[PDB]
């Protein structure tokens, strides 16, 4: 196919998206969940992982690691020591709440997709790490698994298998930092949630010492309708090597800010002019685009015009596709105040153990603030991207490369309205 | 019939602040006994 | 045998498996700067300076926690891995205090010599530095904040050797502090220890402070006689 | 926003707390939750209890945890305070958060911070003389296209002007509790304008599963 988008309504993997219909097993046994899943379970994690494998789905959490070849790393013969399949979602990425639409939503979609995953890599028992202000989603998440308990869904011979399963929800404590996979990890078991260094990888060592796989919400409920209606289906979307569909919460300045399900290889001007309302003032009134969210550089109106919004077109246009979080900026927006506010969230959100992070996002939250108030030098615009040079590839994490990326876009993308701004500063105060 | 006009989830405006922990009590009696790591602690 | 063999500065050496890059350049024969790996304690990875660049390999490794494998080239002092040692050497000092001329760990710290010989000459940090309020753990250990670098020797030392587990780090990001969280006196058979592994002057022999300096000392072997250890 | 604690008479090592009988059953069969030999993974969510018994962390509710779990306290200590949730100061009875990162500032948070200020009177951070409410300022609460946004104890007020939030304020200061959800005319998360999708009904179970399942 040549042009992308405008996704059917019988194709849609997430219905009651809007919370239009019932949450509970009676509402999610009526929308085509629990078909068949004792026939998933009982023809093998080899034949469960061959059907991820030929749809092609990629890692939804931000990073785009194809699914098959990372839930292919527990394909393994156990070694005395049980395996665990955990569930993220903290959700504390700025622009971004399609997991809570999920979990609040449609919980035995993500239950369902836990069980499938559990036995595609044989693990004991799976984990769901949610949010502590997501006290309400918790609770609609435990009702809906107390329902699937009852029911002989899950638990001791688990949908009739005889493979038994244990789903369990861990509540956060309020910590982006704890939405990285290690950090979350070592957040479970009760220590601080700073992340650890790869190698050694989760899938060797992860979650109590024990092998563990850590997958993102919207990647574990697609897999029991991958599983159901088959490869070909959800790798006949978008372009190769990046099929499916996605969960686009559009943000901003913009007339109805919503979530919306759409093919992967939309337009981004298509995606906000039909799913959203266009931008306040027109589309010409648009100044910037946030693809992502945080962990994303900036975009212009100039390359937002004409560009895909999947992970090799955006990589290709100098940024990232990430979390699909499109935050929109008009012209009556101090950008600078934006990314210095962005940077703030930065600093007050980090786990402060590798030191070039721990300083530089400080450095970076000064030099904005510098920047916000003009009293800085045009020499120094340059200084403050050798900077980002310093954080981007030498920290434990990626919270530092997603630190880096939004001061690099803003400079590489609007360098003339911080000359200006200095400039002006530099006329008037002195 | 066919209803999309309400919002269903109204469940949550009747939720008080001890829901989720006596919901993890209330479901502790479906879950399996848990494996074992040879001892009572990593300092023990 | 089973021993692998590596490359260090396209010079092979063969190395039993599990060895860091950091043991494999020592076997060759350079030390690789460090701020937080100590050979008898456990590997924590927090400060950057091991790093080193790999060849056919576009990310930085820390020497202090990957392991080797077969046929690695560690290209020990290339260009990438000069910048990162800068830039880290350039991160530890943009919050350091100016203190050297009334430290006591003067001519004999390590973040003075790594800085010199590592780092660069200049600073380009033009805003205020963070201020860590002070604490006290006992009339042995002269206690200054401000002067820590979250190396986490401490919390090693005092959880794995000397196995008291009271020193932590208590809070996140910037205003994270190595310290107790109440008024608690660190005290054991082994205190005094953590005085030779700060890698910075933050933590200050007491009855010594402010009474000699390393350059002036003579220094002569003997055997201790309080216990029966020797 | 300290990390260090002072000996005060309020709040002492000294100060009488302890865990309900009930709160005893769901701390055991948090224990439970978890695997043997790691109850340490257990400090998170029980210390979590004992915000939920008090609304505030003193120093005893970590040396008991660090009793019942068998824990060293500086560890107890390490959880509490490297995490925003645990309020370590006593904080009012209703615990305001606004967000005001770049999706919510885009949105205009500050009017809605600005008649907070005019209406109750304080500061950021700032308590009340009779200790009702406590204004805070936080980060992304996940409800980005719901901009503005303001929660209060465990629900979320989206959607709001300055007059719906002061309604909101003269509401709590009745008694009643508001009803937790977006304030405008959309529900959850629908665009206002009518719905884009979703407008079919749901296709039920057998839609075009594949051959041999
Ligand atoms: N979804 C969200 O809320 C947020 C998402 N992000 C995104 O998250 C990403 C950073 O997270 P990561 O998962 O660490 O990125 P990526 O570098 O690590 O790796 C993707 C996945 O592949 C796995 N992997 C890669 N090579 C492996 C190997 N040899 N063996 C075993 N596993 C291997 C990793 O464990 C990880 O789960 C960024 O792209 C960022 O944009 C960032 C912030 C918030
Ligand atoms: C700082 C940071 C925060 C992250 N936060 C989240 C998050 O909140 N939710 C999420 O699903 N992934 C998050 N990730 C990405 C995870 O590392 C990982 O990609 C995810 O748990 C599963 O990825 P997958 O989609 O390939 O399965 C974060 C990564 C980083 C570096
Ligand atoms: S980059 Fe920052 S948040 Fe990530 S491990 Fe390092 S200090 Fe922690
Ligand atoms: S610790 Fe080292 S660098 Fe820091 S003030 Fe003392 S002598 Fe100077
Ligand atoms: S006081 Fe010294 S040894 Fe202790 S953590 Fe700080 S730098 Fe490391
Ligand atoms: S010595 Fe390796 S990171 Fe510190
Ligand atoms: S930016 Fe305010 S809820 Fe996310
Ligand atoms: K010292």
């Amino acid at each position: 196919k040549t042009s992308f988008g405008s996704l059917k309504d019988e194709d849609r993997i997430f219905t009651n998206l809007y919370g239009r219909h019932d949450w509970r097993l009676k509402g999610a046994q009526s929308r085509g969940d629990w078909y068949k899943t004792k026939e998933i379970l009982l023809k093998g994690p080899d034949w469960i992982l061959g059907e991820v494998k030929t749809s092609g789905l990629r890692g939804r959490g931000g990073a785009g690691f194809p699914t098959g070849l990372k839930w292919s790393f527990m394909n393994k013969p156990s070694d005395g020591r049980p395996k665990y399949l955990v569930v993220n979602a903290d959700e504390g990425e700025p622009g971004t709440c399609k997991d809570r639409e999920i979990i609040r939503h449609d919980p035995h979609k993500l239950v369902e997709g836990c069980l499938v995953g559990g036995r595609a890599m044989g693990a004991r028992a799976a984990y769901i790490y949610i949010r502590g202000e997501f006290y309400n989603e918790a609770s609609n998440l435990q009702v809906a698994i107390r329902e699937a308990y009852e029911a002989g869904l899950i638990g001791k011979n688990a949908c009739g298998s005889g493979y038994d399963f244990d789903v369990f929800v861990v509540r956060g404590a309020g910590a982006y930092i704890c939405g990285e996979e290690t950090a979350l990890i070592e957040s479970i078991e009760g220590k601080q949630g700073k992340p650890r260094l790869k190698p050694p990888f989760p899938a060797d060592v992860g979650v109590f010492g024990c092998p563990t796989t850590v997958a993102n919400v919207e990647t574990v409920a697609v897999s029991p309708t991958i599983c159901r209606r088959g490869g070909a289906w959800f790798a006949s979307f978008g372009r190769e090597r990046n099929s499916g569909t996605k969960l686009f919460n559009i943000s901003g300045h913009v007339n109805n800010p919503c979530t919306v399900e759409e093919e992967m290889s939309v337009p981004l001007k298509e995606l906000i002019e039909k799913h959203a309302g266009g931008v306040t003032g027109g589309w010409d009134n648009l100044l910037a685009v946030i693809p992502g969210g945080s962990s994303t550089p900036l975009i212009p109106k100039s390359v937002c015009e004409t560009v895909l919004m999947d992970f090799d077109a955006l990589i290709q246009a100098q940024t990232g596709l990430g979390t699909a979080a499109v935050i929109v900026m008009d012209r009556s927006t101090d950008i600078v105040k934006a990314i210095a506010r962005l940077i703030e969230f930065y600093k007050h959100e980090s786990c402060g153990q590798c030191t070039p992070c721990r300083e530089g996002v400080d450095w970076m939250n000064k030099v904005m603030a510098r920047f916000v108030r003009g009293d800085a030098r045009p020499a120094e615009i340059d200084s403050l991207w050798e900077i980002s040079k310093q954080i981007e590839g030498h920290t434990i994490c990626a919270l530092g490369d997603g630190a880096a990326w939004p001061v690099q876009g803003l400079i590489r993308h609007f360098r003339p309205e911080l000359e200006e701004r200095m400039q002006r500063f530099a006329q008037q105060h002195q | 019939p066919f209803d999309n006009t309400t919002y269903k989830n109204l469940q949550h405006h009747d939720y008080s602040t001890y829901t989720f922990l006596d919901l993890n009590l209330d479901l502790s009696k479906f879950r399996m006994p848990q494996p074992s790591s040879g001892r009572e602690s990593p300092r023990h | 045998s089973n021993l692998i063999e590596v490359f260090v500065d396209g010079q092979s050496v063969m190395v039993e498996p599990g060895t860091t890059v950091l043991q494999a350049c020592e076997k060759v024969g350079m030390q690789i700067p460090r701020f937080c790996y100590h050979e008898r304690l456990s590997v924590a990875g927090n400060c950057r300076m091991c790093l080193v660049e790999i060849e056919k390999a576009p990310k930085v490794v820390a020497a202090c926690a990957m392991p080797v494998m077969k046929g690695w080239n560690i290209l020990t002092n290339s260009e990438k891995t000069k910048k990162a040692r800068e830039g880290v050497m350039e991160f530890l000092l943009a919050n350091h205090p100016l203190d050297c001329p009334i430290c006591d760990q003067g001519g004999e710290c390590d973040l003075q010599d790594q800085s010199m010989m590592f780092g660069s000459d200049r600073s380009r940090f033009l805003e205020g530095k963070r201020a860590v309020e002070d604490k006290n753990i006992g009339p042995l250990v002269k206690t200054i904040m401000t002067r820590c670098i979250q190396c986490t020797r401490c919390i090693r030392f005092a959880s794995e050797i000397a196995g008291v587990d009271d020193l932590g780090t208590t809070g996140r990001g910037n205003d994270m502090q190595v310290g107790t969280y109440i008024e608690k006196m660190f005290m054991s058979e082994l205190s005094g220890n953590i005085i030779d592994i700060c890698p910075v002057g933050a933590l200050t022999s007491k009855p010594y402070a402010f009474t000699a300096r390393p350059w002036e000392t003579r220094k002569t072997e003997s055997i201790d006689v309080m216990d029966a250890v020797g | 926003a300290l990390f260090v604690h002072r000996d005060t008479p309020k709040n002492n090592p000294e100060t009488p707390f302890d865990f309900t009988p009930e709160n005893y059953k769901r701390i055991e069969a948090i224990v439970k939750n978890y695997p043997e030999g790691h109850k340490a993974a257990a400090v998170l969510p029980v210390l979590d209890l004992a915000q939920r018994q008090n609304g505030w962390l003193p120093i005893s509710a970590m040396n008991k945890v660090a009793e019942i779990l068998q824990v060293p306290p500086m560890r107890v200590y390490e959880v509490a305070t490297f995490y925003t949730m645990y309020n370590r100061k006593p904080v009012g009875k209703y615990h305001i958060q606004v967000c005001t990162t770049t999706p919510c500032m885009l949105r205009n948070s500050d009017s809605i911070l600005e008649a907070i200020q005019k209406k109750l009177g304080i500061k950021v951070g700032e308590t009340t003389p009779d200790k009702l409410f406590t204004l805070i300022e936080v980060e992304c609460l996940g409800a980005c296209v719901n901009a503005p946004m303001v929660q209060i104890n465990d629900n979320y007020y989206e959607d709001l002007t300055p007059k719906d939030i002061e309604e909101i304020i003269d509401e709590l200061k009745a008694g009643k509790i508001p009803k937790p959800g977006p304030r405008s005319g959309r529900f959850s998360c629908e665009p206002a304008g009518g719905l884009t999708s979703l407008t079919e009904p749901p296709k039920g179970p057998g839609f075009g599963v594949q051959a041999g399942l």
